[PDB]
RNA sequence: AAAAUGAAGACAUUUUAACGAGUAAGGAAACGAAAUGGCGUAAGGACAACAAAAGUAGUAAAGAUUUAAAGUAAUUUAGAU
RNA sequence: AUAAACAUACUUUGAAUCGGCCAAGUCUGGUAAGCAGGACUGGCGAUGCGGGAUGAACCGAACGUCGAGAUAAAGUGCCAAA
RNA sequence: CGAGAAUAGAAACUCUUGAAGAAGUAAAUUAUCUACCCGUCUUGAAACACGGACCAAGGAGUCUAACAUGGAUGCGAAUGAGAAUAGCAGGAAAGCUAUAACAUGAAGAGAAAACGAAAAACUAUGAGAGUGUAGAAAUACAUUUAGCAAUAGUAUCUUUCAA
């Protein structure tokens, strides 16, 4: 099969990584929940 | 399926309850070794933390090889002069102070994936496992002494434990504490470079507490006790029931747990309920074992008799032997 | 199991704080028991030494109880009149001891000492009270599931349970073809020494018997 | 020496089971065994059948069981393979003995008033084989096929792994 | 797995698999897809013939969302409502009530003729048929819905 | 850095280690590029024999 | 009863060139050199291990005393063997304490067992004692 | 009965498994080592077949 | 390679027959009659005195120097200092 | 006629390689070359062993570790077994 | 005189050496035979071809991404949904749960417009199952039946100027 991979320019620099997933989970849940907490409403 | 009756006793008193429980139908899955090493290889991956050199290790240099005629290798040197460091090896990967072979990247592969259904077969073939003393024991637990080896305790016995005291009391009574003191009797330090990061101790696996949704007070008596490890029936994985990819682990289930176990996997012939889109596999004989079907081919007069092979005669030279 | 994500579990840096920590943490880490005369009279478990105390040497090649004549907090270690060694031209020079190697048996209780002694006392009563209102809340519990039993069993013997009811499964025909051969052989072999062992405590018991 | 054609090779016949299945292997136990006493020569092809790897012992499905089983009304179709269901369709009243059914498979094949047999009832019931149709699943179906050779030839060309700007 | 590669077996052997006489040296031809008409043309013609060239119109901005356009065949018909209802109205007819399969609420768009119905009269509602799937389920008692 | 042309040499040792591939019998057996007319006489007997070997599927 | 166990070569397969060089060992490796001597064939040099070499598959790993050797770590340990004395001997580790020695040695003849390393880490009984 | 492979022998007071005997009922036994016949002694005119 | 036997023995079964040179190169792991067999380095998860104190260790660990033993070999084991 | 079931037919994936050299009851150019280039086969390369004193190709013959015998090329005054 | 066969008969031993060191094994020396410098390029190196004074430690097919073949694995007209993301217990970079957008596949041909698959198939050889006879131990013939995989060839159908 005929190749097509651009990696020619500088992908080490392009790269990026997800290690902060498991911890956006914490921000947005507890600001989620911390929101609820304020005006219950307005996290409707 | 006859399924057959499973007691259940009183963790307090000892006194097994009056109304059996029928044995739930996870336990009679194919023990498949090999899914089970599928699944624990990639899983065992996925608490890897990321680590790599830094980028510019080594590579700090201006230097540039001073070519040939001068009776030196080609590999890169040190510039300038006024220091020992002058005129030496450069970025070169067998130079000293230089960068090694490919450096170590932090986006490196950490963690696996790995189908759900394929992790349901293995936690399933793990769970059957624990009710066969014969692959516990042989595992590395003291299971002599327990009545049953699917072992439940009432729901209202775990209701009451609150301290690490009655924890201990129970798990006496249920005659669980053989492999609790293996653990405490046999723990020792670890052997190399690893007390240095930090892991100094180095225990062996007692018994596995699995329990329910009404058990949540029960789990912080069972904590701090050495070798006894505590899990809640949903979150069951192949590293809990099989660690070190040896199946067989030692399991105490409470009577929450257990009764929950048909929902949360379903039968043979029913769809899981908790676990949507997987059912039990049926294992490739009907029945695992080779001695039922020779009796009867024997009792239809179709098998041979068995051969025993003839002694081939040495070769004689009838010229010289008269014989 | 440390839950608070603040203190560290790291062995190299508890060493760090250990060796780079200030005058004002040394004091409290150089603490030392009470003899049984003190802590009856006080009813507080230990101490930060102090000087001009009295000391006695519990582990060690001399167990001689002395004076605190020096409290080294750089050296993390106090000095006694009684232990010295000679120092070949004549001299004696003090011998340093750890302070968790002696129990004070004379306190050198000026004012302050007063004063920390009596609020070292009060925290041990207002823990032991609070512990007490646990342990009744534990016990009220237990006696609402077995109304015939008091807590007083789990302080005694437990005997085991000596039922032993067999399940069938059919699984347990599978169980010798479910083992590796390194597992396998390990298995077999124990059961071919168990059994030997067997037979021997059978002779024996049958030469008993006749 | 002495002037042979060719040297000592291993043969290129599987003798086991493919890979570490507790199960598949006493499968090959039994019929290992059965073939060597009873000599039968559905023994034989079901051992060996059973020791071909998983690209090589391809799926049958419901349809085409029903087929091979319209002049067979009393027989047991013997297949050593996965047994899929044709949902397009229907599944008449017939017994069949497969390695694994599908779960839409064993559902049909038993709501017709059929059996769903593993070999080793198959092996109890008709050890020598009395009452059965050997059935085997196409092999040229696989897509990979359609990529083997040259795409240029002039008779059979291939199918020309797609790619960068593939036409 | 690194020790299961064969850099593991080749250790002590010099060149590591890779031949005395030539080299693993860095380049074997060129960088990528390089001389495709030169000294590589021999691979492009024999594994990829039409390679080089252009056919058809330019599409300046394809709209890939008006080709959508999924395909279910007369036989899979019935599958989308199962086999417990295809047996409940096994023995229909003109005049009563029939069952109606929905092509589209399952996604599926172009109804096609293939493969054989089963002999009951059943409503079929689609966005588009091919001749031979209309006359398909026409020639077993049954209609063809448009929508849309 | 004149080099040898070329060389006979080894290439019928080499041709017979896997000696010569003879064609299957469907080789022989191909019939396109046959006469216009016995290609039709042949189609139309195989349309007429397959029709009526229908008939009597569909007879019975 | 003892058989006779047959050594096809009791000598050492050193490695090529050992002998003068310092920085080669003397542990075997196949030369891969083109040119090679030893590699070859050559008469004089041409000794490699090759398994025709192999013993007897019966007295195989057999120790002259006519018995295979069995590790043991403590005395539990020998009594995996207390039924085979006649095939297995007993081998104290080297790690095993000269207290812990005692009991595996008076243990072993109790069960009737050979042990190999019977004058192992014996105290200063020797001169006037 | 003992087992083929179980020759008792006395401890002198050494520690003791519990279903190793205690040598009160442990007798022992004169090691043999001899196990072929010697020859027969046949009548002076005879002669041996040797 | 072919026969026989086969839940665990064991030496990777038993018997018979043919065979064994080799640069470049190949033969990944697993697969009971095993679709080559193994040695070594370091780290992670397990197992290691089965009767409730369960691998070794101040009655001397790792390492170093040698003497012997096992293995065709890679190497391993043990004694002495 | 003779041989052929570890026969036969293969399919897929892929390594290295396309600097060659020698012999001759062979050929072409050249005065000729241990020169240059070819047809057929066997070899050396990749190959050790016995003989030709010594030798990449010559003659016998190809190799798991050994014991006993009959041999091959070729030898039998001494080196050197006869 | 005598094969077969039937009937009766017969084999258990000596000497020497060895804890005053047997047999074997190892080390040093001697003696007969034997042995050119390793690695590499090369048709060919022990080469008057190049690197190598000696020792220790370090030292060179790895990582990410796309595709293909192949062996083990789950499911199968579906598979995946550790797509983001949202929840659960426990405090958790781990574990579990999410009727779900989409990815590959189920339909193919055409540049595109426009379309979109049965004569509920045929022929040949072929896996397997019986019954009888006989040798006679296994096995060798006769005969009834089925004809899967695979290869080749046919009709028929979709698309294309063109299969």
């Amino acid at each position: 099969a005929v190749s097509n991979i651009h990696f020619c320019k500088d992908w080490r620099s392009k790269v990026h990584t997800w290690f902060k997933q498991p911890f956006r989970k914490i921000r947005r849940h507890q600001t989620r929940v911390e929101k609820a907490k304020a005006v219950f409403p307005a996290t409707i | 399926s006859l399924r057959p009756f499973v007691t259940i006793y009183d963790g307090i008193t000892g006194e097994a309850e009056k109304t059996p429980v029928r044995l739930p139908a996870v336990f009679l899955a194919p023990i498949r070794g090999d899914v089970v090493h599928f699944v624990y290889r990639n899983q065992s991956k996925n608490t890897r933390q990321p680590e790599g050199v830094s980028t510019e290790a080594g590579k700090q240099h201006s230097a540039i090889s001073w070519g040939t005629g001068r009776a030196v290798a080609r590999i890169p040197r040190i510039s300038g002069s006024g220091s020992g460091r002058n005129g030496q090896g450069a970025f070169g990967n067998m130079t000293r102070k230089g960068h090694m072979f490919s450096p170590l990247k932090n986006f490196r592969k950490w963690q696996r994936k790995t189908p759900k259904q394929m992790r349901r077969f293995a936690v399933a073939s793990c769970i059957a496992a624990s009710a066969v003393p014969a692959l516990v024991s042989a595992r590395g637990h003291h299971i002599a002494g327990v009545p049953q080896i699917p072992l439940v305790v009432n729901s209202k016995s775990i209701s009451v434990i609150k301290k690490t005291k009655q924890a201990v009391y129970l798990l006496k009574k249920i005659n669980a504490y053989s492999d609790v003191l293996k653990v405490i009797a046999s723990k020792t330090v670890r052997a190399g470079q690893g007390k240095m990061r930090g892991r100094k101790i180095k225990e062996r696996k007692g018994p596995l507490v699995v329990y329910g949704n009404d058990d949540l007070q029960a789990v912080k008596a069972f904590r701090n006790i050495p070798g006894v490890d505590t899990c809640r029936v949903e979150n069951l994985s192949v590293l809990n029931l099989a660690p070190g990819c040896h199946m067989g682990r030692f399991i105490i289930w409470t009577e929450s747990a257990f009764k929950k176990l048909n929902t949360i996997f379903g039968t043979q012939k029913k769809m899981a309920q908790g676990k949507s889109g997987f059912r039990i596999a049926h294992a490739q004989m009907a029945v695992p074992d080779m001695k039922r079907v020779v009796v009867a081919a024997e009792k239809a007069k179709l098998l041979r008799a068995k051969i025993v092979l003839p002694k081939v005669p040495k070769r004689a030279n009838p010229l010289k032997n008269w014989a | 199991m440390k839950f608070n994500c603040k203190v560290s579990s790291n062995p190299s840096k508890a060493r760090k704080a250990l060796y780079t920590a200030n005058a004002s943490q040394r004091a409290l880490m150089m603490s030392a028991r009470l003899s049984k005369e003190l802590r009856e009279k006080y009813n507080v478990i230990a101490i930060p030494i102090h000087k001009d105390d009295e000391v006695k040497i519990i582990k060690g090649h001399q167990k001689v109880a002395g004076k605190v004549t020096a409290v080294r907090r750089s050296k993390y270690v106090i000095n006694i009149d009684k232990l010295t060694k000679t120092k070949a031209n004549g001299q004696t020079v003090p011998i340093a001891i750890r302070p968790s190697n002696v129990i004070i048996t004379k306190l050198f209780l000026n004012k302050d000492r007063e004063a920390l002694l009596a609020k070292k006392a009060e925290s041990r009563k207002s823990y032991k009270e609070l512990v007490a209102k646990r342990n009744e809340e534990v016990a009220k519990a237990f006696t609402a599931v077995y109304p015939a039993l008091n807590m007083d069993i789990f302080g005694k013997k437990v005997e085991p349970i000596t039922e032993k009811k067999p399940i069938r499964i059919p699984s347990k025909k599978m169980a010798e073809k479910l083992m590796s051969k390194p597992t396998l052989r390990a298995y077999k072999t124990g059961i071919k020494v168990h059994k030997a062992k067997n037979a021997i405590a059978a002779y024996k018991a049958a030469l008993a018997k006749k | 020496a002495i002037d042979l054609d060719r040297h000592h090779v291993r043969k290129h016949v599987s003798k086991t089971a493919r890979g570490n299945n507790a199960y598949m292997k006493l499968l090959v136990r039994l019929y290992g065994f059965l073939a060597r006493r009873t000599q039968s020569k559905f023994a034989k092809t079901i051992l060996h059948r059973l020791c071909l790897s998983r690209v090589n012992r391809p799926i049958v499905s419901t349809s085409k069981l029903a087929c091979l089983m319209k002049k067979h009304p009393e027989e047991t179709a013997v297949c050593v393979n996965t047994v899929t269901y044709d949902s397009r369709y229907p599944v008449p009243k017939m017994n069949v003995c497969a390695l694994k059914f599908t779960k839409t498979a064993e559902a049909a094949i038993t709501k017709a008033g059929g059996k769903c047999l593993r070999f080793d009832e198959l092996a109890l019931k008709a050890p020598t084989g009395r009452k059965t149709v050997l059935i085997r699943g196409k092999r040229n179906v696989r897509e990979a096929l359609k990529h083997f050779g040259k795409v240029c030839a002039k008779k059979n060309p291939a199918k020309q792994y797609k790619g960068k700007q593939t036409k | 797995a690194t020790r299961f590669r064969q850099t593991r077996r080749r250790r002590g052997h010099v060149s590591m698999g890779y031949g005395r006489i030539g080299k693993h040296r860095k380049q074997r031809g060129g960088r990528g897809n390089a001389g495709g008409q030169h000294h590589r043309k021999t691979w492009f013609t024999t594994f990829h013939p039409d390679y080089f060239g252009k056919h058809g119109m330019r599409v300046f901005h394809l709209k890939a969302n008006k080709y959508y356009c999924p395909s279910i065949n007369v036989d899979s018909l019935w599958s989308l409502v199962g086999k417990d209802v295809q047996a409940q109205y096994k023995n229909a007819k003109v005049g009563e009530e029939v069952p109606v399969i929905d092509c589209v609420k399952h996604g599926y768009f172009k109804v096609l003729g293939k493969g054989f119905l089963p002999k009951q009269p059943v409503i079929v509602r689609a966005r588009y048929f091919s001749e031979k799937a209309q006359q398909k389920i026409k020639a077993v008692g049954g209609a063809c819905e448009l929508t849309a | 850095s004149k080099d040898k042309n070329r060389s006979s040499h080894n290439q019928s040792h080499k041709a017979h280690r896997n000696g010569f591939y003879k064609p299957k019998k469907s080789a022989y057996m191909s019939t396109k590029g046959m006469n216009v007319q016995v290609l039709k006489n042949t189609k139309a007997q195989r349309k007429f024999a397959l029709a009526k070997k229908l008939e009597a599927k569909k007879a019975a | 009863i003892k058989p006779k166990i047959v050594k096809k070569y009791t000598g050492h397969f050193k490695r090529f060139d050992s002998n003068r060089f310092l920085r080669v060992k003397a542990s075997w490796r196949v030369p891969r050199g083109i040119d090679n001597r030893l590699r070859r064939k050559f008469k004089g040099t041409n000794l490699l291990p090759k398994i025709g070499y192999g013993s007897a598959k019966a007295t195989r790993n057999m120790l002259p005393c006519g018995l295979y050797k069995f590790p043991v770590r403590n005395t539990t340990d020998l009594e995996m063997i207390m039924m085979q004395n006649r095939k297995y001997a007993a081998e104290i580790s080297h790690a095993v304490s000269a207290k812990k020695r005692q009991e595996i040695i008076q243990r072993a003849k109790i069960l009737n067992i050979r042990v190999l390393n019977a004058d192992a880490r014996i105290k200063k009984q020797e001169v006037a004692q | 009965s003992a087992p083929q492979w179980f020759v008792p022998v006395k401890a002198g007071d050494a520690k003791v498994p519990a279903y190793y005997p205690t040598d009160d009922m442990i007798q022992e036994q004169k090691k043999k080592l001899r196990t072929r016949k010697g020859a027969k002694i046949t009548a002076l005119d005879k002669p041996a077949w040797n």
